[PDB]
């Protein structure tokens, strides 16, 4: 009664110290449900509260990327609130997204707190549907299937937005970036799955190279159907013998598999926001590193050519062209250190590119002021800056309060992906050792090495 | 009738929360003044008159940029005593002249002596061998060579390290640009001892923790240990087999293992101290003569060694006017070495 | 160069297949304790 | 042989004493700065006292034994 | 039978009786580490100069081409290649491949695969031996650091020509340029790294000295005290209560470990976490989120900058910046 | 040293008329300069064209003269090349091109005067460091 150890919420009952206390939940399906739903509330809370904070701080006439925004860029990329060139025409859609997430987080938090402290601690006595045993392989694949179906619907919501509810922001739209309705999504599997077999190295870039919204939307049509089909599959089947023999079947093992999965996705997202300027439009996120470096070469090409330079024939100090040179396969590219960035592609630059690379005739005659503007802007918003948000190279003096959203998003998600790989190793190794029965140490009376022949 | 010395010895060595000892008579005042001097200086004291630098919270610096900075080069190696001929008893002028630097360096030195003496004294009273004291000789060699011998070989205390986070980073880059200190094999042995010591720390802790015997039922395994137990808490035999098969060799002797954990970082720090003693005299490992002969004759010959000297030349030319203000360097823009565009 | 490329592709494929089929071959049961895994 | 810190800092007597002494020390340190006394004890320039209005040169000490009088001269050139 | 012959192979691969454990991770580790080592040794001795910065300015890295052990390196692939994969079979000739820094890519990619498999192999053998599984978690710290400087940093900057150069002086070149371009000394993750390795060395010496200090007398005055411990003996070889009694008096009682399991967890955790943060420092400065910038942070009443030590660091950084790769920049900002 | 009325007194026009800025004016000018200009003109240089800086002596030799409030205010409405021959509002932020440089959209006459006063006062404080670049950091 009046005893501190009288509950099962201590090391004495559970075998786990307070600093591993959430492991006490492994076999308490009800409270563990509470923990998960409450945690979902925290995610949704942040999405809502952070959007309202961003909107309250938002000056619509400054670029988003001058304002430390990462969520409003996500909403704008879906075509909400913006017009030609990414200009903000209406902030109310940002407000709605923020409010509805914040209100929804209250419902999730309510259910989480209920299940965590007031509801039934285990679900199995209460419901055969919601109860589960981690070692019940069929129940596990059924719950996986439910969530696969939910994820497929989610992918089809993006498609629905792109095709029937206003479209998406298209940085590549002919005549300038603009919101565009996608009517011909790419369904050809040779294109969609071709992305998955591209090398991740330079000039290829695996799926990070996706460069048009038709492929994006068609890809999500495929992922939607694949996930719904796989979900139906896993509700109607149980694991084959070869799978049963290959895997560890425990809650901690399943957690470890998902940690390895999320780590991989985190590293992928890091590269996506660093290199891709289609689903991360530079109008909202700022230029990529490659983009800003190319924009500097473009800027001084324009300036020096205006002064009378023949930029095609100008030999730089090394013997390579000061402004223009060849890639290792012959394409005409910008010179200087930005020779490394010749795989870059962006809508302000492509009008100057022909079958042989950069076209000297177009460079001499057809560079428009909006291209000079965009190159100057992007050169001066390169994703370089200090931890206290002093923009520029590390030797820059204080003045410009700037760190690119691309740098914030790349660094955070590398840090997170890395620790999640560590978590995968931790929990995968522990799940193996626990399934085999030696996660608490070596049995003194049955030490395996003592029964092995010496090595020499 | 015992005798006042023995009665004092009794009281000094009483088993209390903070052991005092004879060594504490030296240790506690000198450690307290060194620490108190650093906190006082970094909170309130400028470096305007010695360095042309702000250096305190009072002036607007933060924890990374505050320092107690060295005296001006014109002070030479003056002890800079409060009552000495420079400050002449004026506490305010003493602070403005940099007296807190020698205050901290000298009380710090005698405090470190007091601490090593404490290690000896406690070991003798408890009855253990004084290896902890012996290992501490490495921190002492580093402090003495870096904060005392190095400036004593140079023109003045000005070129000792200043006591601050960013000030120390400046000291690192100064040693790169002027001494090419990374090229010095005594620094390299120091690096090996520090990184090798950290490696030994990690691998030994990890090995013990993953060869534990199951001595309890808890999934958290810390509770299954008793300090008075006779038995090893982990399997040396299983650990030895694991590393033998993974890496090719393994410890088999626990005593050697733990001596080696002392030997590696202690020896490394001792070697780095020797190199700094050379740098006190500008006896640098600055160049490889054969490389310079070849590069001077052959303008197509380039190595990472010649590339780093160009960086050093940049460090010296661009940092010296503000870093050595007593020299009154004026380097017109046209003489500054620099590559294309930058 | 083309012969080298094919050779390396085969070599890489060979070792990767050994790794995948190896770890598929009932690896949980290859431990000194509970082998009914 | 002395009382554990956890007994001391969870006692009413400890907090009666230190509810006075800790704020008092905090306020005295505050005033040490806000009255400007910290500047004059340690000889730290106020924001308007690093340079005279016309010159933009550092008052660096160059004389070991008359450094005290040299600082005193650099300070008289401010006002 | 195929299934029997394959099971015999699996039993040999995973055998706890091989002098060096092979295992399934070892099936990948052994060929990749051999390829990387052989290429590295040959290149370090004999490779001709390499145009690291893509400006037709080849840097000599090998011993036979005028280097010693301290200056030699295997030089990164050309800036003209950037992040493109440059295998031997994409070159017109070995001569071209060598000029452009082909060996570097072969070495680093085989090495990285090899050390990741080395880490998995540490998990694997621990599983075969009935050990607990987290030694590879400790090794993940150096693996993460190697991956940061050989893979993540060049990806972020768009070129393997900016990855760690494989030699002693090449390492220093990488470090000095990095300081100018990221102010890594002013980055808190590098500071945590330093605490990790300074603290790891300190705690190694501390732990080593305390155990050595309290060895139980088991030898005569002639022989090494090391003979007082016999491999595999059941009893502890030092008096941990004596060791704790010393260290608790050296500082104070509750600052000292009496639990050997807690003590050894701390010894593992401190350097490992420190190096995790070091690796994350490089891996996030790879995307140009750089060290603290307090350049001109202190300003007087009129508006004059009052320099701090941060500003003196900045002057050294500028000197490095303007001099490095002195023929490679044509435009005013070094943006990668 | 202090930010005095004398330091804050700058040429209003080429004819020799002066204006004494308030401390609030100067601070507003500094803030607005950071908001709209420092991405290219930090420290008095010009990142996208380093040949032209914001030094008073450079502004004095521009056509029309830009070393005074009215000259700088006019420049922020209708910028020209250094010789005055060509209008460059299409590639330089100005009130005339506030449609394509949206950070100019809400700037009042008072705001332009403040920005102009910051540009003229700053070299009076910093000397050759204004427009000096990294050599003077
Ligand atoms: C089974 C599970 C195990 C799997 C292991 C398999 C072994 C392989 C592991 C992958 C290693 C990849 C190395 C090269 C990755 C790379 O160069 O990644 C870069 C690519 C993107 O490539 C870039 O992609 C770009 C696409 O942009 C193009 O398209 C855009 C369209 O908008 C724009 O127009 C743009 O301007 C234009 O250039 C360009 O092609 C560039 O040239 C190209 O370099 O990212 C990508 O492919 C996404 C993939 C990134 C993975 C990152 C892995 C990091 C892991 C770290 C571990 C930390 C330490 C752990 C310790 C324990
Ligand atoms: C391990 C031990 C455990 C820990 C121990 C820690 C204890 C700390 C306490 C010790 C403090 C010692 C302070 C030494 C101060 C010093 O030296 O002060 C320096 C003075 C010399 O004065 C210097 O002299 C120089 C040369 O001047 C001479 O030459 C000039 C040019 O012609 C002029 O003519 C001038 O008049 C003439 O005097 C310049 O004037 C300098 O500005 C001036 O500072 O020597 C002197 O006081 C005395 C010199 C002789 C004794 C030196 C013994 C101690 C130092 C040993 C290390 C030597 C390092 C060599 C480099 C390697
Ligand atoms: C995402 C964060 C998170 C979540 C969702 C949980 C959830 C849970 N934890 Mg874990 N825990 C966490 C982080 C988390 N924890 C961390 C960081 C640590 C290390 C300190 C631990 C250490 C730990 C231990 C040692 C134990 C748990 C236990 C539990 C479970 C029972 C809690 C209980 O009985 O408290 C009772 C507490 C109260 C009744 C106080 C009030 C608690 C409520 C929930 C606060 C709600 C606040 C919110 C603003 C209300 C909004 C209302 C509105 C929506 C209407 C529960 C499912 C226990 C368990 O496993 O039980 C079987 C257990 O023994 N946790
Ligand atoms: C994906 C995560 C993420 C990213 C990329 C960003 C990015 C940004 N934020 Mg947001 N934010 C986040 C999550 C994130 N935030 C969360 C969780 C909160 C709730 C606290 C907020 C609340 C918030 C506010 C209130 C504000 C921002 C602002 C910003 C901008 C300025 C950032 C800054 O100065 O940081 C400074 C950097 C630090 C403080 C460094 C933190 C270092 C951590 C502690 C390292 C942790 C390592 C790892 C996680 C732990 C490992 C431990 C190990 C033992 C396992 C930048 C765009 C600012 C803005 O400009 O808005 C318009 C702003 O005012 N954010
Ligand atoms: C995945 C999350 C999840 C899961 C698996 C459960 C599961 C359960 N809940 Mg809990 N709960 C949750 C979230 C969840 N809940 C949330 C968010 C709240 C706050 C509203 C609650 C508040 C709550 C209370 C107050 C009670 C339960 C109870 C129960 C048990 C009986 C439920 C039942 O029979 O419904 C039958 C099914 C229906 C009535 C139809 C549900 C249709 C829903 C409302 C709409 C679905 C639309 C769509 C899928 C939602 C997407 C949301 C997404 C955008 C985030 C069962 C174990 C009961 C219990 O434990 O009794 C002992 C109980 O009294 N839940
Ligand atoms: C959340 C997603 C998810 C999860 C966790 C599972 C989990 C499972 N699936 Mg299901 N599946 C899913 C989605 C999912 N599935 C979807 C959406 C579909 C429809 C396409 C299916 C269709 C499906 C079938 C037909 C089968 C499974 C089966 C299984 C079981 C064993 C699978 C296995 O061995 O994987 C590990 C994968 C391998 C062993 C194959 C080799 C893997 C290579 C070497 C890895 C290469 C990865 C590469 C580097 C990363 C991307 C690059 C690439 C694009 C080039 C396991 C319970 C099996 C089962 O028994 O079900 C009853 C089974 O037969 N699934
Ligand atoms: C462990 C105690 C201790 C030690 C070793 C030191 C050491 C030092 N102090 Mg610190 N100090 C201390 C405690 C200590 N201090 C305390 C408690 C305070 C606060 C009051 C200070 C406040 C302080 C200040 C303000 C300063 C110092 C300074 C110094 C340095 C110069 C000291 C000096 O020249 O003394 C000289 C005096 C002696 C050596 C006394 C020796 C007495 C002899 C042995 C008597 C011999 C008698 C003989 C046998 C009789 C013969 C008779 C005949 C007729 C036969 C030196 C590093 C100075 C400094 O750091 O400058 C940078 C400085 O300015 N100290
Ligand atoms: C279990 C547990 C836990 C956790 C918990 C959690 C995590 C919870 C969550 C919770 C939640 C998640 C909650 C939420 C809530 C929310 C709300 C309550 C909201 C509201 C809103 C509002 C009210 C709004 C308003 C508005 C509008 C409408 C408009 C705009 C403006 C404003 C904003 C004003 C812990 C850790 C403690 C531990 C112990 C156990
Ligand atoms: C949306 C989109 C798209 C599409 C996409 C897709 C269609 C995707 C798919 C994807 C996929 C389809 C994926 C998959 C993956 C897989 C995986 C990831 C696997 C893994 C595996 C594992 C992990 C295994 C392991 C193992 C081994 C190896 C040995 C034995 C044992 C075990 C089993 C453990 C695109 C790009 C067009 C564009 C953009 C948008
Ligand atoms: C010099 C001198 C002297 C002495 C003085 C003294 C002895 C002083 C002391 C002083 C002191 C003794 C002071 C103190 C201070 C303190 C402070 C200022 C603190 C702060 C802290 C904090 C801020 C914290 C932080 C943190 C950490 C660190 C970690 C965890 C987290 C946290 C955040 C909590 C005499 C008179 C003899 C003579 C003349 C000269
Ligand atoms: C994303 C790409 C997806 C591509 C499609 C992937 C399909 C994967 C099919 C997996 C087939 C598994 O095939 C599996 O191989 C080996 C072959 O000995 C068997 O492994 C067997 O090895 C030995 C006997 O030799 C036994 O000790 C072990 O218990 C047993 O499992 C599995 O029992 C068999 O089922
Ligand atoms: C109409 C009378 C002529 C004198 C008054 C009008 C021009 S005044 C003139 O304004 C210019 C910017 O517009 C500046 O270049 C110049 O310095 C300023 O004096
Ligand atoms: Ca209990
Ligand atoms: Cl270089
Ligand atoms: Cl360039
Ligand atoms: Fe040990």
């Amino acid at each position: 009664s009046n005893s501190i150890f009288a509950t099962n919420r201590d090391q004495e009952s559970s075998g786990f110290a307070w600093w591993a206390g959430n492991a006490r939940l492994i076999n308490l399906s009800g409270k563990l449900l509470g923990a998960h739903v409450a945690h979902a509330g925290l995610i949704v809370f942040w999405a809502g509260a952070m959007t309202l904070f961003e909107l309250a701080h938002f000056i619509p006439e400054k670029p988003m990327y001058e304002q430390g925004l990462i969520l409003i860029p996500h909403i704008a990329t879906l075509g909400w609130g913006v017009g030609p060139g990414g200009e903000v025409v209406d902030t109310f859609p940002f407000f709605v997204v923020g409010v509805v997430h914040l209100i929804s987080s209250a419902v999730l938090g309510f259910g989480g707190v209920y299940h965590a402290i007031r509801g039934p601690e285990t679900l199995e006595e209460y419901s055969s549907f919601f109860g589960y045993d981690w070692k019940d392989k069929n129940k596990m694949t059924t719950i996986l299937g439910f969530h696969l179906i939910v994820l497929g619907i989610g992918a089809l919501l993006l498609v629905a937005k792109a095709m029937f509810f206003g479209g998406l922001y298209d940085t590549w739209a002919p005549g300038g970036g603009d919101v565009r309705v996608i009517t011909n999504p790419t369904l050809d599997p040779r294109v969609i799955f071709g992305y998955l077999l591209k090398s991740p190295f330079g000039g290829e870039g695996w799926i990070v190279s996706v460069n048009n919204l038709e492929d994006v939307v068609g890809g999500h049509i495929w992922i939607g159907l694949i996930c719904i089909a796989g979900g139906i599959w896993h509700i109607l089947t149980t694991p084959f013998g070869w799978a049963r023999r290959a895997f560890i079947w425990s809650g901690e093992a399943y957690l470890s598999y998902s940690l390895g999965a999320l780590s991989m996705m985190g590293f992928i997202a890091t590269c996506f926001v660093w290199f891709n300027n289609t689903v991360y439009p530079s109008e909202f996120y700022g230029p990529t590193g490659p983009e800003a470096s190319q924009a500097q070469a473009m800027t001084f090409l324009i300036r020096d050519q205006k002064l009378g330079a023949n930029v095609g024939s100008a030999q730089g100090p090394t013997g390579l062209g000061k402004y223009l040179m060849r890639s290792p396969t012959g394409e005409i590219i910008f010179g200087g250190e930005t020779m490394r960035f010749w795989d870059f592609r962006g809508p302000w630059l492509e009008p100057l590119r022909g079958p042989n690379g950069l076209d000297l005739n177009k460079i001499k005659n057809d560079i428009q002021p909006w291209q000079e503007r965009r190159a100057a802007e992007y050169m001066t918003h390169a994703p370089l800056g200090s931890l206290n948000s002093v923009g520029g190279v590390a030797t820059e003096i204080n003045s410009v309060n700037f760190v690119s959203p691309r740098s914030w998003l790349a660094t955070s998600h590398f840090v997170l992906a890395f620790f999640f790989l560590v978590g995968h190793l931790w929990h995968a190794g522990r799940a193996r050792a626990a399934a085999a029965g030696f996660e608490k140490g070596i049995d003194r009376e049955s030490e395996p090495v003592l029964s092995m022949p010496s090595l020499d | 009738e015992r005798g006042w010395f023995d009665i004092l010895d009794d009281w000094l060595k009483r088993d209390r929360f903070v052991f005092v000892g004879w060594s504490g008579i030296l240790l506690f005042p000198c450690a307290y003044l060194a620490l108190g001097g650093w906190l006082t200086g970094t909170t309130f004291v400028t470096s305007w008159y010695t360095h042309g630098l702000a250096s305190s919270y009072l002036e607007g610096c933060n924890f990374l940029t505050v320092a107690v900075s060295t005296p001006a080069n014109s002070m030479g190696h003056s002890l800079l005593l409060l009552w000495g001929p420079e400050a002449q008893g004026d506490f305010t002028r003493w602070c403005q002249l940099g007296g807190l630097w020698t205050f901290i360096a000298l009380h710090g030195a005698f405090g470190l002596i007091g601490f090593m003496l404490r290690q000896f004294e406690i070991a003798r009273l408890v009855g253990v061998r004084p290896y902890n004291a012996i290992a501490f000789s490495a921190p002492i060699a580093v402090f003495v060579s870096v904060f005392l011998i190095y400036p004593l070989g140079q023109s003045s205390w000005f070129f000792a390290p200043s006591f601050g986070v960013a000030a120390i980073f400046r000291f690192l880059l100064f040693f790169q640009g002027f001494h090419n200190w990374t090229l010095n094999p005594f620094h390299m042995m120091g690096v090996a001892g520090v990184l090798g010591g950290a490696l030994l720390c990690a691998i030994h802790g990890a090995t013990v923790e993953n060869t534990l015997f199951q001595d309890g039922e808890g999934a958290s395994t810390f509770r299954a240990f008793n300090p008075t137990q006779a038995e090893e808490t982990y399997s040396m035999v299983t650990a030895n087999r694991f590393w033998s098969q993974i890496f090719g060799i393994a410890f088999s002797n626990k005593r050697w293992l733990h001596f080696f954990m002392l030997f590696v970082p202690v020896t490394g720090l001792w070697m780095s101290a020797i190199g700094v003693v050379g740098l006190a005299l500008n006896l640098r490992s600055y160049d490889f003569i054969s490389q310079e002969i070849r590069a001077a004759e052959d303008p197509e010959f380039e190595t990472f060694y010649t590339k780093n000297l160009l960086l050093n030349e940049g460090i010296r030319a661009w940092m010296a006017p503000q870093d050595q203000p007593h020299e009154n360097f004026v380097f017109p823009e046209e003489v500054l070495p620099r590559g294309n565009a930058l | 160069m083309e012969t080298l490329k094919i050779t390396v592709y085969i070599v890489v494929t060979f070792f990767v297949l050994l790794f995948v089929f190896g770890f598929l071959s009932g690896d949980p049961a290859r431990n000194p304790k509970r082998k009914d895994l | 042989g002395e009382r554990p810190f956890s007994d001391i800092i969870t006692s009413v007597r400890y907090w009666v004493i230190h509810s006075i002494t800790i704020p008092a020390l905090f306020i005295a340190g505050w005033l040490f700065v806000s009255t400007g006394l910290a500047y004059d004890v340690f000889g730290t320039p106020r924001p308007d006292s690093y340079y005279a209005q016309e010159q933009r040169s550092i008052p660096l000490v160059t004389d070991r034994f008359e450094a005290k009088q040299q600082v005193e001269t650099f300070l008289e050139q401010l006002k | 039978q195929t299934a029997n012959l394959w099971e015999r192979f699996c039993d040999w691969i995973t055998s706890t009786e091989n002098r060096l454990y092979i295992g399934w991770f070892g099936v990948i580790m052994i060929p990749t580490l051999l390829a990387a080592t052989i290429c590295f040794v040959i290149a370090f001795i004999a490779a001709p100069p390499v145009d690291i910065d893509g400006i037709r300015e080849p840097v000599s890295g090998s011993l036979l081409y005028g280097n010693n052990i301290i200056t030699a390196a295997v030089v990164p692939s050309s800036n003209a290649i950037g992040l493109h994969l440059y295998p031997i079979w994409d070159a017109a000739s070995l001569d071209e491949w060598l000029y452009n820094g082909g060996p570097y890519q072969l070495i680093i990619f085989h090495f990285l695969i090899g050390i990741f498999c080395y880490m998995g192999r540490e998990w694997e053998l621990s599983y075969r031996l009935g050990m607990r599984p987290w030694i590879p978690v400790a090794f993940s710290a150096p693996v993460a650091a190697a991956t940061a400087v050989l893979l993540i940093y060049p990806i972020g900057q768009g070129s393997f020509s900016d990855g760690l150069m494989l030699g002693i002086s090449g390492t220093f070149n990488f470090m000095i340029v990095f300081q100018a371009e990221h102010n890594i000394l002013m980055h808190p993750f590098h500071m945590l790294g330093v605490a990790g390795v300074f603290g790891g060395a300190l705690f190694a010496a501390m732990h080593g000295s305390l155990v050595t200090s309290s060895l139980i007398r088991e030898t005569t005055e002639t022989e090494s005290t090391n003979y007082g411990y016999k491999f595999g003996q059941e009893e502890e070889t030092y008096n941990i209560v004596a060791a704790h009694g010393y260290f608790g008096r050296l500082i104070f009682q509750y600052a000292s470990f009496n639990n050997s399991r807690s003590l050894h967890f701390f010894l593992a955790a401190w350097p490992v976490v420190g190096i995790w943060f070091a690796a994350l420092g490089i891996s996030t400065m790879a995307f140009n989120l750089n060290g603290f910038n307090f350049n001109h942070s202190v300003v007087d009443a009129q508006g004059n900058v009052i320099n701090t030590w941060a500003d003196i660091i900045n002057r050294a950084n500028i000197g490095i910046e303007v001099m490095h790769e002195r023929n490679a920049h044509n435009f005013p900002l070094d943006l990668a | 040293a202090e930010l005095t009325p004398e330091v804050l007194t700058v040429p209003l026009n080429s004819e020799g008329k002066t204006i004494t800025l308030t401390e609030k004016q100067y601070l507003e000018g500094k803030r607005l300069f950071q908001y709209a200009c420092a991405s290219c003109h930090v420290g008095g240089i010009t990142k996208t064209n380093p040949s032209l800086d914001l030094r008073t002596e450079t502004l004095a030799l521009a056509t029309p003269p830009r070393d005074n409030i009215e000259g700088l205010v006019d420049y922020m409405k209708n910028p020209t090349t250094y010789d005055g021959e060509q209008e460059i509002a299409e590639v330089h932020p100005s009130l005339r091109s506030a449609d394509i440089f949206p950070k100019m959209r809400n700037l009042t006459e008072k705001d332009l005067v403040a920005i102009a006063g910051h540009i003229l006062v700053e070299p009076k404080i910093l000397g050759d460091k204004w427009g000096g670049g990294k050599v003077y950091y």
